[PDB]
Order: structure tokens, then C-alpha cells, then sequence
């Protein structure tokens, strides 16, 4: 078991780090007991009145989509060029 | 006549233009292009000829051509000359240039799609006639069939609209040839205390017998031509004639009639045959790009430009722009085989600027080659 | 006279060819080419090429510059290549209109 996990230790820890950072990014800034103040403030703000998952303007969104399409085309072209110069393909 | 265009449609694109007459000096238009619009002297000019016929390119051929042209032009500052009307291969080339511009994170080098279009072929030209300096003319984008009148391509940044000539109705081709020749005679400043020419190439895709006069005019102006192998029209005629190796009147007329049934006129076909005969007779200014075989447009472009320069002169100062293109495209083998052969004599002072360019741009093979060559 | 025709005759050498579908498709395509240039006459040869996964033969002969292919001419063979899981022919049909 130790050998199997240790082979992929980097990936497992990076997933763990993602989960922990996401968990503490969405937490209120106050630690319990004090978190009661944050809860009361949030409830009051809801009654009286993001870094991730953000919505983009249409022009910027289209520019990003075209940029990613160009990157994908370059990646596929490099893959094709690598395939052509391989030993088996040359043979 | 300097006006800006606000393109309404899919994306808010801006475009400048200048109305010109058939008798205008190409020097004034180049001056306007450089200073009045801020376009730096380009390091490569590719002029798109043909592609306006009803017989369009196959999607694989069209995509390969546009992608290869844009990627070859992305290394340095290149101008792509088209008939800036939203139709045919011009529209797709504009789309590819647009896509590269959106995806480019380096605005230092720019690919500019400059259009040279007839004023009698622009849809809603009176709409853009206003061209107020404070208020750019609003121009709607309309996709239209083959027809006879198109709209300016929104993806072309700059336009050169040429009015019809009362004497002869061929002002557009003459203006294109004059601009290409004037650009080819230009000499931009290079680095420090140096100047370089601007490489000019013509790309032909599915020509019609009508542009043969302009093609021969450009050939006479020592401007190299590049021909798409499977383009569809005159391009197949030219590539087949080169494949045979010999061109005679009988074979020329046979191919011309076979690929163009509609053309049936003794004097006209004789003129076309003679034009083609002279075009092939030049030969050194013509090259074939077969995407099945070559599939690397930068290599073919560099080979064509080097062949034209070799047939032109033997001085090293004339090979400097071809060398710059070779450095930018990492074509060390072509440079060694052709540019740095025994035919051309290279001095140490001639290679200083390209040595700096290879050093700054991380081209160790060219650094080694320049050390090897003096 | 039989040899004088020529375009309608083909040789299958199992030592050299050893793939009967390839030779059959080449013979049928040669006969169709010598017959006519319309794309509607190449539809059955194209169907056989799709069924036999002979993408190279189709590209070399059927989809050359000699024969003009329209988008509506390729709809049925596009469906056949899609349903029968022939991605190479799907790519070829996209490439050809
Ligand atoms: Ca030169
Ligand atoms: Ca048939």
C-alpha cells in the first residue's frame, strides 16, 4: 500500500492541496467561536440586501476561445510533426 | 480620403482606408501606410492573387494554406495583400489573420491583412462615404454569393480602395502591380547603419485567364511567384507544364481549353498562350507549393525568395532579408545550402546584424553558421 | 481487342498484392474513371471504400482533382462513415466539402 501511494505521492498531495485551499477560500475569515460574528454579519447582509468561476464579457470570452483553439492547433501540429519524425514512421 | 470604419456584426472591428485613383503614385500610398497609419516597414510581403472565382478551394486545402501563411507570417512583421472583399480565400485568410491577432500575446511583430479592392465592387460604399474623423463610418457585414459586388472584409485592418479608371477598366490590377513593385524597391533601415530590402512574393491560387497580363507584369518586375499545386485553374496548368518540363503552343492551348471551356477566341487564346509561354520562359521566378509533398510553406517561400535573389545578383547585401527570414524560420539547412554557398561572398561586417538577431532570438544553429562563415 | 481495352483489366498477384479488396476497389475505380467524371457514379465505389477502410485509395483516386464533389453528394456516405465508425473517412469527407 505504501509503495503504491508513494509512487503517486505528488499527484495525491496536489489534489489534497487543491481541496484544502478551496475549502479555506470559501470559509468565513473568523475562527470559531468568533465565527458567530461572521455568521451574523452574513445573515444581516442577506436580510437587508469570485476568484474562481467568473463570468467574462462576450468579446473577452470569444478572444479566449479563439486563443485556446489556436493553442490546440499548435499542440496537434507539434504532435503530428513528432509522429512524422519517429523511427517507426520513418521505417 | 482618409477614413475609419466601424464594422458592425459578429465582432466590433475597426478599419482604416484611403480612396485612390489609378494615376496615384504608389510612393504616396506607401508613405500613408507607413507614417500616417503606423504600419512598420514589413519584413515580408505576400500578395494573394486569384481565389475570387466561383470554384473555391477544398476545406483541407484552404485551411492548410491559410494556417501555413499565417504561421509563416507570425515570426516577423508581414503584410498579406488581398482583395479585401468578404468572399473566397480572402475571407478565410482574413479570418486566420484575425484569429492569430486575438491569440497573439506579442504585439511587437504584427501580421497585417491589407486589402486592395475596387471601389465599384464594395457593397454600401455610400454608407462608408461619410468617414467623419470624429465618427468612423458604420459598415454592415453581409455574406453574399459569387455575384459581382461584395462587402469589405471585417477582418482586414487596412484598405486601399482604388477608383475605376475611365481609360481602361483594369485599375485594380495595375495598382496592385505598382504597389508590389514600389514595395520591392523599398529599403528599410536595418539595425545600426544598415538597410535591407523587403521580400515580396506573389501567391497564386486558381487563376483565371484574365490575370495573366498582371501575372506577367509582376514577373517582369522581378517579383517571385508561388503557385498552389491543386488550386484549381491556371495554377494546375502551370504546375502540369512544369511537370512535363516542356511547353509548346499545342500543349498550352490544349490545357487552356481543357481547363477553361468557356474561353473560345483565336486572338484571346493566342494572347493567353504567349503570356503563359513567357511566364514559364522566366521560370526562376516561379515555384510550386504542393501541400501533399512540401507541407511547409515557410520552406517553399524561402526557397523561392532565395532563387529569385540568386538569379538577380550575387552581392551579400541583397541576401540580408532572405537571411533574416531564414533565421526567423530556423531554416539553417536552406541557408547553408543556398545563402552561404561559394556563389555569394560573405564578410564579417555583413553578418554583424544577423549575428545579433540570431543571438537575441536564441538561434544557436545560426550563431554557429555565422561563426563558421566569417 | 481485350488487351486493347486495357482499362477494364486488372491483375491480382497474391504474392505481391495479397489484399483482394484493394485490387477490387482499384479495378472498379479505374473502370469508373475511364467511364465518367460525375461524382454520382463514384458513390458505390466510395461506399465500398468506406466499408473496406481504404482511405488511401479513396483519397488518391476518388477525391482527386478529376472528380468534383459537392456537400450534398457526400451526405449519405458521411452518415455511413459516422454510423459504421470510420473516423478517417469522416475526416476525409469534412476535408472534401
Ligand atoms: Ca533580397
Ligand atoms: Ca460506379
Amino acid at each position: 500500500t505504501f509503495q503504491v501511494v508513494q509512487e503517486n505521492a505528488d499527484i495525491f498531495w496536489k489534489f489534497q492541496r487543491y481541496n484544502l485551499i478551496v475549502e479555506y477560500h470559501s470559509r468565513p475569515a473568523l475562527a470559531p467561536p468568533f465565527i458567530i460574528i461572521s455568521h451574523i454579519t452574513q445573515a444581516l447582509l442577506s436580510f437587508i440586501k469570485d476568484l474562481l468561476e467568473r463570468e467574462l464579457p462576450s468579446g473577452l470570452d470569444q478572444k479566449l476561445m479563439t486563443w485556446e483553439t489556436v493553442q490546440k492547433e499548435n499542440y496537434l501540429a507539434k504532435l503530428e510533426h513528432e509522429h512524422r519524425e519517429s523511427s517507426g514512421e520513418r521505417l | 480620403r482618409l477614413g475609419d470604419i466601424d464594422f458592425t456584426g459578429v465582432s466590433r472591428t475597426r478599419g482604416k482606408f484611403v480612396r485612390v485613383t489609378s494615376s496615384t503614385d504608389p510612393a504616396e500610398i506607401y508613405q500613408i501606410l507607413t507614417k500616417q497609419w503606423g504600419l512598420a516597414p514589413p519584413h515580408l510581403v505576400v500578395a494573394l492573387m486569384g481565389g475570387d472565382e466561383v470554384a473555391q478551394l477544398k476545406p483541407w486545402l484552404r485551411d492548410t494554406l491559410r494556417k501555413g501563411l499565417v504561421k509563416a507570417a507570425q515570426s516577423t512583421g508581414a503584410w498579406i495583400l488581398t482583395s479585401g472583399l468578404r468572399f473566397g480565400i480572402t475571407k478565410n485568410l482574413g479570418q486566420a489573420v484575425r484569429d492569430h491577432s486575438l491569440a497573439s500575446t506579442s504585439p511587437k511583430v504584427r501580421v497585417v491583412a491589407i486589402g486592395i479592392a475596387p471601389w465599384n465592387m464594395i457593397q454600401n460604399r455610400d454608407l462608408l462615404l461619410s468617414a467623419k474623423p470624429d465618427h468612423p463610418a458604420t459598415y454592415p457585414t453581409e455574406d453574399l454569393p459569387y455575384g459581382a459586388v461584395y462587402s469589405l472584409d471585417c477582418n482586414h485592418s487596412h484598405f486601399i480602395l482604388v477608383d475605376e479608371d475611365p481609360k481602361r477598366p483594369g485599375a485594380t490590377g495595375e495598382m496592385r502591380v505598382k504597389m508590389l513593385k514600389h514595395i520591392s524597391l523599398q529599403r528599410t533601415g536595418y539595425g545600426g547603419t544598415g538597410s535591407i530590402e523587403i521580400p515580396v512574393l506573389c501567391l497564386l491560387v486558381h487563376g483565371e485567364p484574365r490575370i495573366l497580363q498582371k501575372m506577367y507584369k509582376n514577373i517582369q518586375n522581378s517579383i517571385p511567384w508561388l503557385i498552389l499545386a491543386g488550386s484549381g485553374g491556371v495554377a494546375d496548368i502551370l504546375v502540369t507544364l512544369m511537370d512535363r518540363g516542356c511547353w509548346d503552343a499545342d500543349i498550352v492551348q490544349e490545357l487552356l481549353i481543357n481547363t477553361f471551356p468557356d474561353g473560345l477566341h483565336s486572338t484571346e487564346i493566342t494572347s493567353w498562350t504567349k503570356l503563359i509561354q513567357r511566364i514559364l520562359d522566366h521560370g526562376h521566378l516561379l515555384t510550386v507549393h504542393d501541400p501533399e509533398q512540401d507541407s511547409e510553406l515557410d520552406t517553399v517561400i524561402l526557397k523561392a525568395l532565395v532563387k529569385a535573389c540568386k538569379s538577380q545578383s550575387q552581392e551579400a547585401q541583397d541576401f540580408l532579408d532572405e537571411l533574416k527570414l531564414a533565421v526567423a524560420w530556423n531554416r539553417v539547412d536552406i541557408a547553408k545550402s543556398e545563402i552561404f554557398s561559394g556563389d555569394v561572398q560573405w564578410s564579417a561586417q555583413d553578418l554583424e546584424e544577423v549575428m545579433m538577431e540570431a543571438l537575441v532570438n536564441d538561434k544557436p544553429d545560426f550563431v554557429r553558421l555565422f561563426v563558421d562563415n566569417g
